[PDB]
RNA sequence: CCCGUCGCUACUACCGAUUGAAUGGCUUAGUGAGGCCUCCGGAUUGGUUUAGGGAACCGAGAAGCUGGUCAAACUUGGUCAUUUAGAGGAAGUAAAAGUCGUAACAAGGUUUCCGUAGGUGAACCUGCGGAAGGAUCAU
RNA sequence: CGGCACCUUACGAGAAAUCAAAGUCUUUGGGUUCUGGGGGGAGUAUGGUCGCAAGGCUGAAACUUAAAGGAAUUGACGGAAG
RNA sequence: UAUCUGGUUGAUCCUGCCAGUAGUCAUAUGCUUGUCUCAAAGAUUAAGCCAUGCAUGUCUAAGUAUAAGCAAUUUAUACAGUGAAACUGCGAAUGGCUCAUUAAAUCAGUUAUCGUUUAUUUGAUAGUAUACUUGGAUAACCGUGGUAAUUCUAGAGCUAAUACAUGCUUAAAAUCCCGACUGUUUGGAAGGGAUGUAUUUAUUAGAUAAAAAUUUGAUGAUUCAUAAUAACUUUUCGAAUCGCAUGGCCUUGUGCUGGCGAUGGUUCAUUCAAAUUUCUGCCCUAUCAACUUUCGAUGGUAGGAUAGUGGCCUACCAUGGUUUCAACGGGUAACGGGGAAUAAGGGUUCGAUUCCGGAGAGGGAGCCUGAGAAACGGCUACCACAUCCAAGGAAGGCAGCAGGCGCGCAAAUUACCCAAUCCCGACACGGGGAGGUAGUGACAAUAAAUAACGAUACAGGUUGUAAUUGGAAUGAGUACAAUGUAAAUACCUUAACGAGGAACAAUUGGAGGGCAAGUCUGGUGCCAGCAGCCGCGGUAAUUCCAGCUCCAAAAGCGUAUAUUAAAGUUGUUGCAGUUAAAAAGCUCGUAGUUGAACCUUGGGCUUGGCUGGCCGGUCCUGGACCCAGCCGAGCCUUUCCUUCUGGCCAGGACUUUUACUUUGAAAAAAUUAGAGUGUUCAAAGCAGGCCUUUGCUCGAAUAUAUUAGCAUGGAAUAAUAGAAUAGGACGUUAUGGUUCU
């Protein structure tokens, strides 16, 4: 209608943020960016809500007016940046290298990496096409766009940036048994290798994943993300649970035991 | 104005609508350019996305194609000789998409001699002759009739399209469309595409 | 604007106005329990309806359905913290069992006269609203403050109360500095 | 116990001459603002710029103009819907049981009721054919 | 076999009279059509439709009212029988 | 809480309604009102009309500064700091309000764009065959002014850019076309043109069943991506731009080179969006049964227009399309949904309104700019109102914020502020009636005061009091102060003040029945009046008018209206139809609804899983064997269970359609249920808890959604199909023959 929304009303934020009811009428929109607006995170919810290392959303514009936020290795000045899955948030003030991973309950938990770590990412690739002079290319999950890949390189697999040169590292294919993790549905946050990948022409294929409890579940191939060749080798630090699902009852007897 | 929404349409039941919102921009329509052939006269229109498109009001030119044997050169236009879909637009010579046309054949009669080396049109008349026999007879090095020796054989065309070059005149049947794009192209009939509008053409 | 902020009642009258029946027992059951009105009795009748209500779901269920499971040992685990559900009476079949005057026994107001704080009931509620009983560090001054099991015996005399080591109040220190 | 004409009062609705009146929507036709496209046009204003005084010819180009297009608004007419007036007419209800009779309830003093057609101050009567919810389950 | 019915009984049903269906209906489900929602106003008005007409079919509202009615009991009454 | 009670009669059992009762995130109103948390609030009737003021502007080191601005002399006589005014750039298309129109429309869930536009963000992408850097205007500024009036502007004098218009700068070959001379059996070649990317044509790549006589990407699917060939273009752009350090090489010439960035820019991708679009689903009405189709209705062909598909429009040609499975028309006290009220269940009523989608800015209509508008806090025109006028003219749009009139049964202060949330800008700095805070507010909801305990005293069965006798406690309120806050008010803490009638006084209705609580006293005397209904009142009124007493609820209690339960009085669950209302006069009959039975059962064997024990092996708890049980399988039984290649997955070739049902994915947040968590409890909220932490640490679930669509396991139940003039099924490698790749 005459244009796009430039705002965003606190209760029509994304569940995932966990922002509070009664702070306020709206909620920060997220910018134009690698990631998509329902399926990201603003930089002001994570230096503000997780961290808690900003009161407010005044003094976290302050902190990347002093250039220590960087977003895989470049700085970012724009308080709603959307970060997304994989991105690495280095602030190195605090010497601290951060990786937006799924936790298993479906939330972007606090994750953090090593130095090292930090230097690297993965993307899912999106198609593979040829550009201008006969030039092929890839587009990765954050709309990177890397020119020469390997000529193995096809659509579904997952690719080792390094983050530096914007350049190809190595990538994994795409096969039963590779591990993967989930980034939708109600199966998001899941980690588990794949049993088999059921075709359907013309529309959504599923893929078929055990987790590490023997647990099966069938989700969407939109949803999944391949993180390692084989079972329990992933190529990243995989945040707490290792996407491994469990009852509430277990939750609460862990809960029980944990602390008491 | 113009508008292309189906709301002020009634349904396939036959049931009219009642009206729903005022005419949005997102869907209007435009005025018909209506092309003559004249002295070349383009008006760029401002359209959706910030880009441009060409009203050709009047053009002279345009660039027309051998298929059969991959040359395109650009040459005049006389006018429209047929229309399929209303034929005043042949009376009064608009032009627009899928129109047939009369375009001079020299320039490619031109090409047709350097390439080949005959002479088309055929006429058995006294100044034809004088044309076909100075083309052959034209001053070339030694090796360039052996590379015309190796095209000899295949440059004897379709007669239909033969017999038009002796009026210096070839059909044409508009490729591009003129209130789009701003040109006037297109490519010459040939085969049974050209002997389907010959039938009607003389009647 | 803002994300609306829900609330909800605590208690329902009765269909039938009018019945000496129940006219008189409710006047019996908060007459010994010093309650103040009816409403207090109507929160006690509703509070405890949807309790039996979220267990009648579950005895419907089959049995070991970990909805039936996780759901029924949460609620039951809750009844016994405050001493409604008798420690061995961990079955949901004796939340069926519960009775308005098993959570009244429960209320700061009903205990404190229990351990003998104040003489009588009505003067068990005057030491809740005047300020004077504190449980745990914390001072509590609502009459219907349910007791936890452990809240049970960290219930006594505010420090600051006059009853309890704190300075004289208001009328004796206007008289005994008369 | 009970029914109906007639009389009084009150209220509700209906029919009703007035080619009634008003309001609103839709729309035929007529006239038709304004914009937009288009066609010329060409106030002035720079020179593709060239010229022994300067003639050009190149570009931008305002008002205006021609034909179109979308079409506001009005006039006329038609239509649909909603309200509202009306002499008079003909009903219904209420009131209290005013006038005349006694139709029904008993075999209600001529058994009643149905359909239909005549008639009559009114209840109603009569014909013809039914029914028993009959005053007969029976010769 | 099919009928038109009749007598007794009530397993059962029903408010009862009664009912071999009016049973197998709170132990509520064979299929299916139609109809009713207190009494009047009223099968009236209007519109439509069928008919030569008489009329048929479809069919309100305003208003008004605490009752109208069904089966049976006792009594009272009868220009009914014994 | 799955509830009934009064009213037809002399009395009875029914049918049936009236009345009673309770709630309403439901309105108004009456009476009354002490506290805390929280909190709706001119929707209803007029999308009726508006006085006043505000509601969108914005500058960094990185666009343009000779303000005749300020300030100091400074690394500076091209400028250098700050910085009004303007040009340029971006935004003003969001936000906020209202719900008039609107009934396959909006909307919902779910699809497609191989049919499209997309500022911004984010990555990628460009050596293309005067240059030490081009021109001419122009604002602000200056000063001649005119109109009464306005965010009206007219001459004149300057001057500037990421504004306006132009314009070279660069590799190496290589290829193609033309091609004089020449070799003379077909080559060599001097000399010319074309090479990047944008536009538009046309033509070619764009391959893939395994042995015998060199490449080629994507898709389920393409004329797809890309490339090339021949050209075409009122020829797109391959930077004449801005800030800081100032480095390195010496051939010491203002020599050659260069780090971090601003801004810009072609195309691609991505992202914030947009626009269409697939399927299934919307209240009442048949006293709406046929509608659409000249002049677009249904389709076709071609074209135009569009960003693009498409009768969206035009020309020509057919006569189509919708409909009793309810089309079309009418009403709507109709924006839709998430949701709300009520509810044992099934349901009924409501949804203007804190979220999402849509539409509108008095009623239409048409456009400028812009990626994005048919925009109204943009314009133009008309209609209707309407403001000033000097009478010539000029200016309007609160269904934004507050506020004023009207209408009504019906609804708040012309307060403060960007501190919190977020948005916009040139952006660490400005703006924001968005948003937040306060004022009014018995819309609703939470918690919760008006007392308590003794001693006498009679009565009284070890104590429950009833009167006259006390000493305490405390907040209602009042206030230092601190906290609270952008600044305040308030809450909480808190010195001092603050209770005997603790006048610091609780009210709202009633007392015949329903229905709880009098046959007490006085007044009236069928009158006044009460009475939801039945009735009470005609001089002892249990019912009016008064007092006393008592009852129900309590800071709350009646009245009116509507609606839900009651109502099994709308009945699918779940009504009734002999006589109470109600079986069509009777047959035929169409759509529809419903339709006899019947097709692999049984047996046998082996095996996996969890219940009870026996084992007990007991810290309730865990093992084979044993008993059964309850499921899952795997084989043989004449055997369904697709079939081959690579070799239970992955690559192929085939399949009667379903209906139904398991599970999965989905069904936004909020709301509901519900986990955990002592907001002092609670309503809430998603916080929090830790020996007091230069940090550690559970969380912030999980259910319900339900129709449509997707996937999946099963084959009873209900259909659907096959082999009768055999045009039938197999020959896997059956024989040939016909052709195609």
């Amino acid at each position: 209608a005459r244009g796009p929304k430039k705002h965003l009303k606190r209760l029509a934020a994304p569940s995932h943020w966990m922002l509070d009811k009664l702070s306020g009428t709206y909620a920060p929109r997220p910018s134009a960016g690698p990631h998509k607006l329902r399926e990201s995170l603003p930089l002001v919810v994570f230096l503000r809500n997780r961290l808690k290392y900003a009161l407010n959303g005044r003094e976290v514009k302050a902190i990347m007016m002093q250039q220590h936020v960087q977003v895989d290795g470049k700085v970012r000045t724009d308080t709603t940046y959307p970060a997304g899955f994989m991105d690495v948030i280095t602030l190195e003030a605090t010497n601290e290298h951060f990786r937006l991973v799924y936790d298993v309950k479906g939330k972007f938990a606090v994750h953090r990496i090593s130095a090292e770590e930090a230097a690297y990412k993965l993307g899912k690739v999106k198609k593979v096409q040829l550009g201008k002079k006969g030039v092929p290319y890839v587009v990765t999950h954050d709309g990177r766009t890397i020119r020469y890949p390997d000529p193995l390189i096809r659509a579904n697999d997952t690719v080792k940036i390094d983050l530096a040169t914007g350049k190809i590292d190595d990538f994994i294919k795409f096969d039963t048994g590779r591990l993967v993790m989930v980034t939708g549905g109600r199966n998001l946050g899941r980690v588990g290798v794949i049993v088999h990948r059921e075709k359907h022409e013309g529309g959504f294929d599923l893929v078929h994943i055990k987790d590490a409890l023997e647990n099966t579940f069938v989700t969407r191939l939109s949803n999944v993300f391949v993180i390692g060749t084989e079972a329990g080798k992933p190529w990243v630090s995989l945040p707490k649970g290792k996407g491994i699902k469990l009852s509430i009852s277990e939750e609460r007897d862990r809960r029980r035991a944990q602390q008491g | 104005g113009i508008s292309r929404d189906s709301r002020h349409k009634r349904s396939a039941t036959g049931a009219k609508r009642a009206q729903f919102r005022k005419k949005r921009k997102f869907e209007l329509g435009r005025q018909p350019a209506n092309t003559k052939i004249g002295p070349k006269r383009i008006h760029s229109v401002r359209t959706r996305g910030g880009n441009q498109k060409f009203r050709a009001l009047r053009v002279e030119t345009g660039n027309f194609s051998w298929g059969s044997e991959g040359v395109s050169r650009k040459t005049r236009i006389a006018g429209v000789v047929y229309h399929p879909s209303n034929n005043e637009l042949v009376r009064t010579n608009t032009l627009t998409k899928s129109a047939v046309v009369q375009i001079d054949a020299t320039p490619f009669r031109q090409w047709y001699e350097n390439h080949y080396g005959a002479t088309l049109g055929k006429k058995k008349g006294g100044a034809h002759a004088a044309h076909a026999a100075e083309v052959a007879d034209a001053k070339r090095s030694r090796k360039v009739e052996r590379k015309l020796a190796a095209r000899s054989g295949a440059a004897a065309i379709e007669s239909a399209v033969d017999s038009q070059f002796g009026s210096g005149r070839l059909y044409a049947v508009i490729s591009s469309r003129p209130g789009q794009s701003g040109r006037c192209d297109g490519y010459i009939l040939e085969g049974e595409e050209l002997a389907f509008y010959l039938r009607r053409l003389t009647a | 604007p803002r994300a609306p902020r829900t609330y909800s009642k605590t208690y329902s009258v009765p269909k039938r106005p009018y019945e000496s029946a129940r006219l008189d027992a409710e006047l019996k059951l908060a007459g010994e329990y010093g309650l103040k009105n009816k409403r207090e009795i109507y929160r006690i009748g509703f509070q405890l309806s949807k309790i039996r209500r979220a267990a009648r779901d579950l005895l419907t269920r089959d049995e070991k359905d970990p909805k039936r499971l996780f759901e029924g040992n949460a609620l039951i685990r809750r009844l016994v913290r405050i001493g409604v559900l008798s420690e061995d009476k961990m079955k949901l079949d004796y939340v069926l069992a519960l009775k308005p005057e098993d959570f009244l026994e429960r209320r700061l107001q009903t205990q404190v006269f229990k351990l003998g704080l104040a003489r009588s009931i009505h003067h068990a509620r005057v030491l809740i609203t005047q300020r004077h009983i504190a449980v745990g560090k914390q001072i509590v001054n609502i009459p219907s403050f349910t007791v936890r099991l452990d809240s049970q015996k960290h219930i006594d005399f505010a420090h600051n109360s006059p009853y309890g080591g704190g300075r004289a109040g208001r009328v004796k220190r206007k008289n005994q500095g008369k």
